[PDB]
């Protein structure tokens, strides 16, 4: 026999995230963020390198490729990327290990992704950056210093 | 009512409550009674389940069933029934550790006024009546007596009070089959071989120790809580139901038992002079609070922040420098041989929740343990030192890369290929890959700047400063035009026709050195110039040697960036430019023998052995991969004893010691896998005509299961 309550694993849980963007029904997109083995990684430095993201998620298991987060004007590093695993299992581990933990000094954010499609890895701000950094007021360094807009 | 309901009272109980424990225990037990009549099958699974499941919880869950076998004589023994059933049934699937929970289950029932002392002495001698059996594992031995020496601490008392003379005798047995155990497998699992200042103990003979000192102290232990003295009146006149004889399930083919351990130890009461005194290595305290800490973590490591919380919040008769507990446990666990319970970067950031929790204790204590195990690295293995370089780095990585370096220039003056030295560089390489060249630069002294890693910069044997006289010279600036420009495989093709042919060598060494540099700004890159050109590899290296011959330039080309090395040979071994037999004789190849010692070489070949290992229907490559590993090995390490024979030198050099523990690793590692293979292994490989020091880690590595 088994019990609920050594089943909780509440860092492998669904965010509130949704991709606004997604061409698709909802129950579509959790459908696909339930077997999923992509993430989102955000609050990343501009200065953070893929290879950086490689070593320090690749404690969880084998990655299969990294996309970079681009400004879609400046083509440059605005601060998120994606990190696909070979497994569900690698996934879920980095999830619950290394999601809030520090990479280039900074405490970043993972989130399931429904999965990567062209277009994607560009900010959506108007400005081209990410749509958190459009309206931001704080001076960020590792961020490109104030929130643009 | 909802079953649901019912199984939250029976998992709660115990827990953070404004009544107290005994009251809480009282109130379940009425509940559980009056929902009998229409649920009795349901409570009985319940709490058969928690028995099993909930061992940290062992003596909350054992007076609570001890009150309602007071009450209903009969539901008392159905469960008990029920526990034997659950058992078997557990012995039956292989599940031994879960049997184990269930057998101190039992034996603690015997407090609770539930089973008769005698039915538990009488089931104990037919468990240590196993160590008589004939042509049987010893790891079957193992298990019955441990489950038989560890439910002591709980029971032992009682027993010796009803049985003294039947105890004496099973006792005689007991240590009569300790003295002939073999202990070969020893040697393999110590996580140090020295044994000062802690001698890592056997499992078997330190309980052993632990067990003959509680003994010695009239069975009186001052750390178990135990509920049920709280109810002397009420259990103390309870019918006590009697066990049917047990047999235990015969050995078969199919019967998997738990490997042998050594205790992991670092510390005693003088590391913590002004806290509460450490129970000692051999007090059944330090048993008791270690299994149940284990325990703690097995129940909660998904979900990091409660598992601290829980570890924290760890109860006991009498206080205990608990910091120091939880860190050698959560060490014990990460360098436990062959591997840890759980994934390895758990245990990294479960030190973290701890940090934050215990902001003013956990910090020092760790810091302190880490000072101790870096004076200790002397005879630490090298599959324990990886793992602790692997934490500390990360660790670090955490907290701005803060350290007091200075505190370790002992290893400045030291041989650079002794283990102190030697973790430094291993340690600072990892921080880079972490962070930048220039930012370990600048966080550690400028007496360590020799021990940092030179920076990751491409090298290119046909850039400006080389001459042109150099054999395809004029071919490489031409491919390198042909690459800006977006050129096809067969345009390149026809550019390499104009190279001479010493499988040709050069046109893979001009191809290589120049598609690689003109890629050397990110992964990336280098992995979409891989596949853009897939086809002039495949054709390049589709012999043995032109594989070897990639590996040998991409090598020559990064060989300042261990880091891109292995994301390389990832990637064309997934993409088919290499196989693994390729890779695993590039590691043992001339080239590579100045960086043998270095962790990057054998994270490569584990990743490869794993790749292998993910590939179904491909059995017969995956025991040519081994066998080939295996036979390099064999190779080298003879050629080195050989050498050592005639010149008359020390076999024991840093050299050794790694290429030595680097084989026990493959075992190690892959112990679950090589099993399968391990008969052709002794016929072909590791026969008896192998070196002693050599066949040595092949036999320690059967004792596993032996
Ligand atoms: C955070 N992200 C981002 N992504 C993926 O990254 C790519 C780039 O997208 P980005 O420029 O970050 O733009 P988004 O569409 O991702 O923008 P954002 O969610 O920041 O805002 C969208 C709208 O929602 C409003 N909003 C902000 N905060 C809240 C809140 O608390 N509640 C509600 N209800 N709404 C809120 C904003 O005002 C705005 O109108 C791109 O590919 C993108 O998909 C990503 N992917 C995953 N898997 N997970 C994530 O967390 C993210």
């Amino acid at each position: 026999g088994l019990l609920k309550a050594l089943r909780s694993d509440s860092y492998v849980e669904l965010s509130q995230y949704r991709d606004q963007h997604f061409r698709g029904d909802n129950e579509e997109q959790e459908k696909l963020l339930k077997k999923s083995c992509t993430l989102y990684v955000g609050n990343l430095s501009f200065y953070t390198t893929e290879e950086q993201i490689y070593e320090l998620f690749s404690k969880s298991g084998d990655i299969k490729k990294i996309i970079m987060g681009l400004d879609k004007m400046k083509k440059t590093a605005c601060g998120f990327c994606f990190v696909e695993y070979y497994s569900r299992a690698d996934a879920e581990n980095a999830m619950r290990y290394i999601n809030g933990t520090r990479l280039d000094d900074r405490i970043i954010r993972t989130d399931w992704d429904a999965g990567f499609k062209e277009g994607r890895q560009y900010g959506r701000g108007r400005s081209g950056g990410q749509v958190r950094d459009e309206y931001r007021q704080d001076y960020d360094a590792g961020r490109g210093g104030y929130g643009k807009l | 009512e909802t079953e649901d309901h019912l199984e939250s009272l029976i998992c709660k109980v115990g827990e953070k409550s404004a009544c107290s424990l005994e009251s809480n225990l009282e109130g379940l037990a009425g509940v559980l009674e009056a929902d009998l009549p229409n649920y009795k099958s349901k409570i009985l699974r319940l709490l058969c389940t928690v028995a099993r499941l909930l061992p940290e919880k062992l003596t909350i869950y054992t007076t609570l069933v001890g009150l309602l076998n007071a009450r209903n004589y009969n539901f008392g023994g159905e469960f008990v029934e029920a526990m034997i059933r659950q058992l078997k049934e557990s012995l039956k699937a292989n599940n031994y550790n879960e049997a184990v929970y269930l057998v101190r289950f039992l034996s603690d029932l015997v407090n609770c006024h539930v089973i008769a002392a005698p039915s538990m002495v009488a089931m104990f001698e037919n468990f240590v009546s196993v160590t008589q059996e004939e042509d049987v594992p010893q790891v079957r031995r193992d298990w019955y007596v441990y489950a038989f020496l560890s439910s002591l601490p709980w029971v032992g008392k009682e027993l010796y009070e009803k049985k003294d003379a039947e105890m004496d005798r099973i006792f005689a047995n007991t240590e009569s089959y300790l003295k002939r155990r073999q202990k070969t497998h020893v040697p393999m699992l110590q996580v140090w071989t020295a044994d000062k200042p802690h001698p890592q103990e056997e499992y078997l003979d330190c309980l052993w120790a632990q067990i003959q000192k509680l003994k010695k102290d009239r069975w009186q232990e001052r750390h178990i809580l135990r509920p049920y003295l709280a109810f002397d009146s009420i259990l103390c006149e309870a019918l006590q139901h009697n066990l049917p004889p047990f047999t235990p399930p015969p050995h078969t083919e199919d019967s998997v038992y738990p490997m042998p351990r050594v205790i992991f130890r670092m510390f005693d009461y003088t590391d913590d002079p002004e806290g509460p005194v450490m129970p000692g290595s051999h007090s059944v305290e330090r048993f008791v609070i270690e299994e149940n800490l284990h325990c703690i973590i097995k129940s909660h490591w998904k979900e990091r922040k409660t598992c601290a919380a829980q570890l924290v919040s760890y109860p006991g008769k009498n206080k205990i420098p608990l910091n120091y507990h939880i860190v050698e446990v959560i060490f014990a666990e990460l360098f436990q041989l062959p591997a840890p319970p759980h994934i390895d970067v758990m245990y990294t950031t479960l030190l973290i929740e701890l940090c934050k929790l215990q902001p003013g204790s956990l910090p020092q204590v760790l810091a302190q343990a880490t000072e101790m195990l870096y004076m200790r690295l002397d005879t630490m293995n090298t599959t324990c030192v990886d793992r602790f370089i692997n934490w500390f780095s990360h660790h670090l990585s955490n907290f701005q890369f803060r350290w007091s370096w200075e505190d370790w220039s002992d290893c400045l003056s030291q041989d650079p290929e002794s283990p102190k030295p030697k973790f430094v560089r291993e340690v600072l390489e990892k921080c880079m890959r972490l962070s930048y060249h220039q930012r370990i630069l600048d966080i550690v002294p400028p007496t360590f700047s020799a021990l940092c890693p030179s920076n990751p910069t491409c090298i290119y044997k046909y850039g400006d400063e080389s001459s042109n006289s150099l054999p395809g010279h004029s071919v490489a600036l031409c491919l390198a035009v042909a690459f800006k420009s977006k050129a096809t495989n067969d345009e390149i093709f026809s550019i390499l026709k104009d190279v001479p042919n010493p499988f040709n060598p050069l046109k893979i060494e001009v191809f290589v050195q120049t598609l690689l540099h003109l890629a050397a700004k990110s992964f990336s890159h280098s992995f979409s110039a891989l596949a853009k050109f897939h086809e002039v590899f495949k054709t390049l290296a589709e012999s043995d040697e032109g594989k070897l011959h990639v590996l040998r330039v991409m090598f020559e080309v990064w060989r300042n960036h261990p880091q891109m090395i292995a994301v390389l040979v990832d990637k064309m071994i997934r993409t088919q430019i290499v196989d693994c037999a390729a890779v695993a004789n590039w590691i043992f190849s001339s080239e590579l023998s100045r960086d043998f010692t270095r962790l990057f070489v054998w994270e490569i070949l584990h990743s490869t052995i794993r790749k292998m290992n993910k590939h179904v229907g491909a059995q017969s490559e995956q025991k040519n991969l081994f066998l080939v590993i295996f036979q390099r090995f064999i190779m080298i390490l003879t050629e080195h004893l050989v050498r050592c024979e005639t010149d008359g030198t020390s076999v024991l050099t840093p050299w050794y010691k790694n290429c030595i523990e680097r084989l026990q690793q493959i075992f190690l590692q892959h112990h679950q896998i090589i099993q399968q293979y391990m008969v052709t292994l002794e016929n072909l490989l590791f026969t008896a005509e192998l070196d002693p020091h050599i066949l040595a880690v092949f036999q320690q590595f059967c004792a596993l299961q032996a």
